[PDB]
RNA sequence: GAUAGAAAUUUUUAUCCUGACGCUAUAGAGAUAGUACCGUAAGGGAAAGAUGAAAGAAUAAAAUAAAAGUAAAAAAAAGCAAAGAUUACCCCUUCUACCUUUUGCAUAAUGGUUUAACCAGAAAAAAUCUAACAAAGAGAACUUUAGCUAGAUACCCCGAAACCAGACGAGCUACCCAUGAGCAGUUUAAAAGAACCAACUCAUCUAUGUGGCAAAAUAGUGAGAAGACUUGUAGGUAGAGGUGAAAAGCCUAACGAGCCUGGUGAUAGCUGGUUGUCCGAGAAAGAAUUUUAGUUCAACCUUAAAAAUACCCCAAAAACCCUAAAUUCCAAUGUAUUUUUAAGAGAUAGUCUAAAAAGGUACAGCUUUUUAGAAACGGAUACAACCUUGACUAGAGAGUAAAAUCUUAAUACUACCAUAGUAGGCCUAAAAGCAGCCAUCAAUUGAGAAAGCGUUAAAGCUCAACAAAUUCACCAACAUAAUCCCAAAAACUAAUAACAAACUCCUAGCCCAAUACCGGACUAAUCUAUUGAAACAUAGAAGCAAUAAUGUUAAUAUGAGUAACAAGAAGCCUUUCUC
RNA sequence: GUUUACCAAAAACAUCACCUCUAGCAUUACUAGUAUUAGAGGCAAUGCCUGCCCAGUGACACCAGUUUAACGGCCGCGGUAUUCUGACCGUGCAAAGGUAGCAUAAUCACUUGUUCUCCAAAUAAGGACUUGUAUGAAUGGCCACACGAGGGUUUUACUGUCUCUUACUUCCAAUCAGUGAAAUUAACCUUCCCGUGAAGAGGCGGGAAUAAAAAAAUAAGACGAGAAGACCCUAUGGAGCUUUAAUU
RNA sequence: UCGGAGUACAAAAAACCCUCCGAGUGAUUUUAAUCUAGACAAACCAGUCAAAAUAACCAUAACAUCACUUAUUGAUCCAAAAUUUUGAUCAACGGAACAAGUUACCCUAGGGAUAACAGCGCAAUCCUGUUCUAGAGUUCCUAUCGACAAUAGGGUUUACGACCUCGAUGUUGGAUCAGGACACCCAAAUGGUGCAACCGCUAUUAAAGGUUCGUUUGUUCAACGAUUAAAGUCCUACGUGAUCUGAGUUCAGACCGGAGCAAUCCAGGUCGGUUUCUAUCUAUUAUAAAUUUCUCCCAGUACGAAAGGACAAGAGAAAUGGGACCAACCUCACAAACGCGUCUCAGAGAUAAUUAAUGAUUUAAUCUUAACCUAAUUAACUCAUAAUAAAUCCAGCCCUAGAACAGGGCACA
């Protein structure tokens, strides 16, 4: 059974109460963000740019390690983090790194934070698959938010527009969201196969 | 009711079919074939 | 097994009934008769100017006869015999 | 607006002469009777009689033995049950039950088991016909520029949910008021809106039952069981209300608001039904409309009457950038039709085919306009619309019409040898005819610095070239569905054959189909006035005709002798045994 | 404890408790009572609480003003987080701009949100995250004992529920004897296949089949019986209910 | 509601929720009268022209003009003016003087004139094939695909239409039983491979027989666990409720989120919620002549550098299905029935796709819609073969025979 008839209405007979091109662009942006995260962070091995996005609590806010520290390579299998600008947030940086799922165990040396490269092992690959699943779930949440915004716009326009028109646009947006989440699942499966 | 121009050859009336059958082209036929005639 | 969709003779897909040699011969005979008719209808005995008013008194007389026949419409005469013949229903033997 | 509607002023002579063109037991009063019966009550409300002078003539006598239903007498392939027939019941051939509603019904759309009896068109303003008298008519009141008076011609039945008024209902149930009564045993200093569990009160779940034991039950299993408990008797609250631990619950088996009576023959643009024969003509939609489920006009059509032109219509004529089929108006001609006058109704919810278009998918048995056609008892096997066919009766005559197996199922191209400048020049690891770019000359009688395979590059295999013979050689072929394929079969005895209609001739005639609506002539059965007197005629009247309303009443069939129903045993006969 | 007697016994109603309003009083209710009282209501014992708002509509006030344990409400826009912020920084409008708590709920959709436990396997169940842009505090919010023929999920035990049914009795059933209905019924002399047809044929067309009658079974069809479809639409047809409908 | 252009090509008219423009009036002065022939148009109501004659201006015009000039507008009644006029997004524009929402508590009269299920038409969508080769495939279109395009077919999904049913054609899913198609998942016979072998990828032929058990979900689907030779796609009123269930949907009760002031509602969720029928007719109520897996040998053989590793042939065992039967085990308080237990299960022809032998058209070759005999070859299907197959005694009584009727016995004893 076919069970799902794809609809592409025009986007052009509407053009005004919803922008299907804009919605598709937002969903493509979500997909691109997921792919960029997969490429930058979880390649096979942690790099100074991979842990530059770990948020650290500072002044009741969220800031990145790259923003509040200087991350570089000292040894081929070592990462050196200099929190000279913000020595207060050293413990918060350790917390961010340690409960980060990237399997980085840092050593506190006052301010010269020392992160060894653990290894590439079966356990490391399993944790990387777990991180890939977590990031796919976060991207799915972002896609759900994007779809909810379009539904809210339709609700705003739902006082003078025909009920059939609103239903058709809702079906189209749901179809786009389903296609994008299927693409997200495919990318996650490909990345999992690559890691394992 | 079909349009005047269609894609399915738009089958004709029986009278028109008979008219075309009657008016089919009849090529001339010589009394004796000339291939291996002198 | 070989169904004909819809009705046999009205739909987009009809029954492919062909044309027979008898039908062709009948049409050819009708065409020959019509060709003879249109040959006989080619050369008139009189021309348009010669026929102008050649039989007009007869048409006027026919119309006048029709008018007179229509104008003669009127109720019929009532006679004493018609009224007095109803008493004959009680004629007996003395 | 629908409709309502006087008055001032006029006319009206006592009594008998009164009975019936009213019914005859489904009629006439409901009536044998307001009785049986049905409801608590108000209230509703029937059916049922047939001998004879004598039954103090029942060893009783005569008329019909005519409805449906049975028996006498069950049936023998096959088919809307019949018709054509036939020596012969079937066997042969042909016909898609009837009303109603629809564009269209065998439709598997509605209605009906059958019989009998009842059951449904009603009005005279304007008009038509006939008659009296007529510038006047009418037996009083009015109308009159041929009119007035009289007579005859006309307009149905059943059905709601509802609304209002007044009665009757709290013996069921909802809640109160009086008066009484029940709760045994066990655990607890307890009679604790405690616990177990009886009587008792409810009714969670399941299975039977579903015209049942029962218009709410049986079996098992459940909850409460000293309380906001169950229950007897009696009283109260009554419908624009009562009562409600709000379920819009309950208020006498149907409560979003009881039942009965009256208004009431409520009203339905909605459905169903609407009863004798024959004949004449006969209609598919433009505009308004709380209107598109309907009406009122127009256009068509019917019935009468006046007239005179009516359709077909050659020229000529009808716009400007281009424009088809063809239109409008017109003499002649072939026919007889048309227009006005007076009465009028139905219809105004449509199907396909051919053509010009539009929307859609250059889709529909799709939707909307314009032109034409059809709605056979023949043909296309069956069939609405396609084709043939100016529709009467009888014949055991004939001639014709449309129409009865459609076209191909097709594509072969074979020997013969191929050497030379030279690996042409550049690029490239290599580029030798062939990743690539440029030149494309030349040796031989004849062979392209090479048209395809092949090598990393070479090699090697072919094509064109000569020499040898040389039938013909350009494109064209294309799977499938679901219960079981679908007349059988046939390539040559002469064919512009033959057979084939509601067509057309022939012999006679009573001398041409039909739905809604319209017109006409007859007519079954009753009563009356006159005839008649082995059952009728002329007139006048209507309770004036039923194959159809899930019609009413009564009787009958089918289902069906089916579902279902019942009495412990023996015995000495009501005495002993088993539960 | 109560409820839709006759398809719903419930999470619905009531309930002790806590809060609001209305009343200073006499011979038939309230009541032969007198504000520690009596009526009109909300929410539901208890424990912690019940946050902000009188802008509008009500009610007192007959105008101001007061009242939300009265009806009710408790933000929008720009930017920053790789996309995705309810967080923050500004800005504008407001009567205030959702406090505590709980949280993928019995809570629009997304949705089978993510993760862990349970199982060999779970869209089930439980715990945690939660951002519920439509949760939320007497139209009450959170936990807790006891209770529940309430709705879901586990563990042993038990078994014909099941693998996979079997044997035997009673009532049924079949025959004999008696009595004897109901829905239903145009008439049937009441086949199958393909095709056609008001578009699903016993009755039409082309073919097959075909001595006639009983008795017992099964239910595929007779668009089977039952109830002038309760779903949908129409009706210048009703009725119940609510009002910011029109006359009052 | 009114007008213009196209549809509607040339007298008039002519529709669509057909394609486009517009109007609900402004500016200016020439402030544009009365009466009456004859006409256009038209259902009616309304709308339009207009000769002659009249009083005032040139003593020679008066139709007010322009903005596409065409539309710029409203009937009676009734209200107001000073008797002459005026008054409506009465715009639902032939107009009721003034009136909303909701009903799932609903009712009545109808409609298949009109929707939800099914059927039917079409094939937009879906699904199958072929034609065409640019491109991937190292070179190489077609081993496997194959864009832009062409053409033919099927009627599984959604939609479209509204033709049969609303004086009823009862719905998803599941249980039982399945009939059929082939567009074959397995089993069988082959062609090509970028086929060394094992695994594979495609295509041809074949429909007699099969196509599992479980967790979650009402689920069809879907995910997951364990297997299998495989766990096929569909049609059958999305087969089958006068055979069954009612978990979901879709009645009356009630919460939650939201909308509405409310009644009430949500293509939202959750709990609960009556599934009748005694069969009249048609139809039907048992003959067979097997299938598939697994183990061992082949064999560590062929094939492969090695890792890996068959086929064919030969032996057995098991399961399913068909038909039967109680010696034992088991259910078993009847001597029987019964499974959980035991027994049996087959030869020939025939073919489709595809291989080769001989050999003309075309003195070569060539499996031949060329004859002659040819052989290797699927599943069906028929037939060998198997079963029944002695007519006219039937009162009664037994029976491993049976509803009744039937059928077997009644001499050993
Ligand atoms: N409106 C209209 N209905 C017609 C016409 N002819 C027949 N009918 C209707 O068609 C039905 C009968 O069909 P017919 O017998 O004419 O084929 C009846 O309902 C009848 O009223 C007509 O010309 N106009
Ligand atoms: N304005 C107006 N009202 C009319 C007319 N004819 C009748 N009416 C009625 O008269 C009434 C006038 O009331 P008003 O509207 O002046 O209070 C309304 O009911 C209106 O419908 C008319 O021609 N014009
Ligand atoms: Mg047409
Ligand atoms: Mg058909
Ligand atoms: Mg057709
Ligand atoms: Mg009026
Ligand atoms: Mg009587
Ligand atoms: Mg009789
Ligand atoms: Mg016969
Ligand atoms: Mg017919
Ligand atoms: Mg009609
Ligand atoms: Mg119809
Ligand atoms: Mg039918
Ligand atoms: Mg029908
Ligand atoms: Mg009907
Ligand atoms: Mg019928
Ligand atoms: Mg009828
Ligand atoms: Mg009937
Ligand atoms: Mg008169
Ligand atoms: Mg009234
Ligand atoms: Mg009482
Ligand atoms: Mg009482
Ligand atoms: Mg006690
Ligand atoms: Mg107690
Ligand atoms: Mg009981
Ligand atoms: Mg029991
Ligand atoms: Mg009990
Ligand atoms: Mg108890
Ligand atoms: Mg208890
Ligand atoms: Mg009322
Ligand atoms: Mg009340
Ligand atoms: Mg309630
Ligand atoms: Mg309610
Ligand atoms: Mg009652
Ligand atoms: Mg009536
Ligand atoms: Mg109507
Ligand atoms: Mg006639
Ligand atoms: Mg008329
Ligand atoms: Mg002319
Ligand atoms: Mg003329
Ligand atoms: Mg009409
Ligand atoms: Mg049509
Ligand atoms: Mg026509
Ligand atoms: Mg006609
Ligand atoms: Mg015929
Ligand atoms: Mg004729
Ligand atoms: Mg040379
Ligand atoms: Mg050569
Ligand atoms: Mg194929
Ligand atoms: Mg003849
Ligand atoms: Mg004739
Ligand atoms: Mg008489
Ligand atoms: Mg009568
Ligand atoms: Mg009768
Ligand atoms: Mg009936
Ligand atoms: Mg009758
Ligand atoms: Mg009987
Ligand atoms: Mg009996
Ligand atoms: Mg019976
Ligand atoms: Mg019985
Ligand atoms: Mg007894
Ligand atoms: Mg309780
Ligand atoms: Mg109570
Ligand atoms: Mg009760
Ligand atoms: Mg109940
Ligand atoms: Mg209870
Ligand atoms: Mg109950
Ligand atoms: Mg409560
Ligand atoms: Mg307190
Ligand atoms: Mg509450
Ligand atoms: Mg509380
Ligand atoms: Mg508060
Ligand atoms: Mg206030
Ligand atoms: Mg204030
Ligand atoms: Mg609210
Ligand atoms: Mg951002
Ligand atoms: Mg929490
Ligand atoms: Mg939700
Ligand atoms: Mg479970
Ligand atoms: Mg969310
Ligand atoms: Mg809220
Ligand atoms: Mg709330
Ligand atoms: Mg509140
Ligand atoms: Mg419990
Ligand atoms: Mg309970
Ligand atoms: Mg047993
Ligand atoms: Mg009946
Ligand atoms: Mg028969
Ligand atoms: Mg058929
Ligand atoms: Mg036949
Ligand atoms: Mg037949
Ligand atoms: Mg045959
Ligand atoms: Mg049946
Ligand atoms: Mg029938
Ligand atoms: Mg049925
Ligand atoms: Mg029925
Ligand atoms: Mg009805
Ligand atoms: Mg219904
Ligand atoms: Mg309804
Ligand atoms: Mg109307
Ligand atoms: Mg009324
Ligand atoms: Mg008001
Ligand atoms: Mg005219
Ligand atoms: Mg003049
Ligand atoms: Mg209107
Ligand atoms: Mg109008
Ligand atoms: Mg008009
Ligand atoms: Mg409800
Ligand atoms: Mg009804
Ligand atoms: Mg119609
Ligand atoms: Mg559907
Ligand atoms: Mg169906
Ligand atoms: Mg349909
Ligand atoms: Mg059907
Ligand atoms: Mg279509
Ligand atoms: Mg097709
Ligand atoms: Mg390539
Ligand atoms: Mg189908
Ligand atoms: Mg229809
Ligand atoms: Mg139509
Ligand atoms: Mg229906
Ligand atoms: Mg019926
Ligand atoms: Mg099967
Ligand atoms: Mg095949
Ligand atoms: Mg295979
Ligand atoms: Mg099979
Ligand atoms: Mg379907
Ligand atoms: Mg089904
Ligand atoms: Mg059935
Ligand atoms: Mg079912
Ligand atoms: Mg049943
Ligand atoms: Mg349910
Ligand atoms: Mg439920
Ligand atoms: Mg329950
Ligand atoms: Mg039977
Ligand atoms: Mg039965
Ligand atoms: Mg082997
Ligand atoms: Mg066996
Ligand atoms: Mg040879
Ligand atoms: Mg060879
Ligand atoms: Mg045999
Ligand atoms: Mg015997």
């Amino acid at each position: 059974g076919q069970s799902q008839t794809r609809v592409n209405i025009n986007a052009a007979l509407v053009e005004d109460i919803i922008n299907l091109e804009e919605v598709n662009e937002e969903m493509k942006s979500v997909i691109e963000a997921l792919k960029d995260n997969f490429n930058k962070t979880l390649n096979i091995r942690t790099s100074p740019g991979s842990l530059d996005k770990i948020a650290v609590v500072t002044a009741d806010g969220k800031l990145a390690l790259n923003q509040i520290s200087q991350i570089s390579m000292k040894s081929p299998q070592l990462i050196l983090v200099n929190m000279a600008s913000f020595p207060e947030c050293t413990a918060a940086a350790i917390k961010a790194i340690r409960e980060s799922g990237m399997n980085l165990n840092p050593e506190v040396e006052g301010t010269l934070i020392r992160v060894p490269i653990p290894q590439v092992t079966r356990e490391h690959r399993e944790m990387l698959v777990k991180l890939a699943k977590q990031n796919t779930n976060k991207a799915k949440d972002s896609l759900r938010k994007v779809r909810t915004n379009s539904m809210n716009k339709l609700k705003k326009s739902k006082d003078t527009v025909s009920e059939d028109t609103i239903r058709l646009i809702e079906k189209q947006i749901s179809q786009m969201a389903d296609d994008t989440v299927a693409e997200l699942d495919r990318h996650l499966a490909v990345k999992t196969k690559e890691l394992l | 009711g079909s349009k005047a121009v269609t894609r399915h050859r738009r089958v004709m009336h029986f009278e028109r079919q008979k008219l075309m059958a009657v008016t089919e082209y009849i090529p001339p036929k010589p009394t004796i074939n000339p291939r291996c005639l002198p | 097994r070989n169904r004909i969709p819809g009705r046999q003779w009205i739909g987009k897909h009809r029954r492919p009934r062909p044309v027979s040699a008898q039908a062709k011969q009948n049409m050819i005979r009708r065409l020959e008769t019509e060709a003879e008719n249109q040959y006989w209808l080619s050369r008139p005995f009189l021309t348009a100017e010669q026929e102008r008013g050649h039989a007009a008194v007869r048409r006027a007389a026919a119309f006048q006869a029709l008018k007179a026949a229509q104008a003669a419409r009127f109720p019929a005469h009532r006679r004493l015999e018609e009224q007095l013949g109803h008493l004959l229903v009680t004629r007996k033997w003395s």
